[PDB]
């Protein structure tokens, strides 16, 4: 009644402050991960030079 | 009486890069069309 709820009212504000602050290292963990993927695709070049290749120009 | 002439020498064919105008047309084939002219040039010298 009287020891146990003392001393957990005492650990609520560490326990909250750390809580707080894994969260907000999960949030930056997820943002770091993020890259924008460039894809790269054939150059259309190449294809006009093998059409004209096919016409045996 | 000197020399007259070397019947066996020839003058080398002087060869000229093709020039495309300059479109947008050109710009997107600017690398083929940069191979014909080569392929043109390595043809004039070389003769076929």
């Amino acid at each position: 009644d009287i020891m146990v709820p003392s001393f957990v009212y005492n650990k609520l504000p560490v326990i909250h402050f750390l809580q707080e602050k894994r969260a907000e290292q999960k949030l930056r963990r997820v943002l770091d991960e993020t890259y924008t993927e460039w894809t790269e695709e054939l150059d259309q070049a190449h294809v006009t030079d093998a059409i004209t290749r096919s016409l045996n120009i | 009486r000197a020399d007259e002439v070397d019947y066996t020498n020839l003058p080398a064919p002087k060869p000229q890069k093709t020039v495309w105008d300059d479109n947008i047309e050109t710009e997107v084939l600017r690398k083929y069309l940069d191979g014909l002219s080569q392929y043109d040039m390595e043809e004039a010298k070389y003769g076929v």
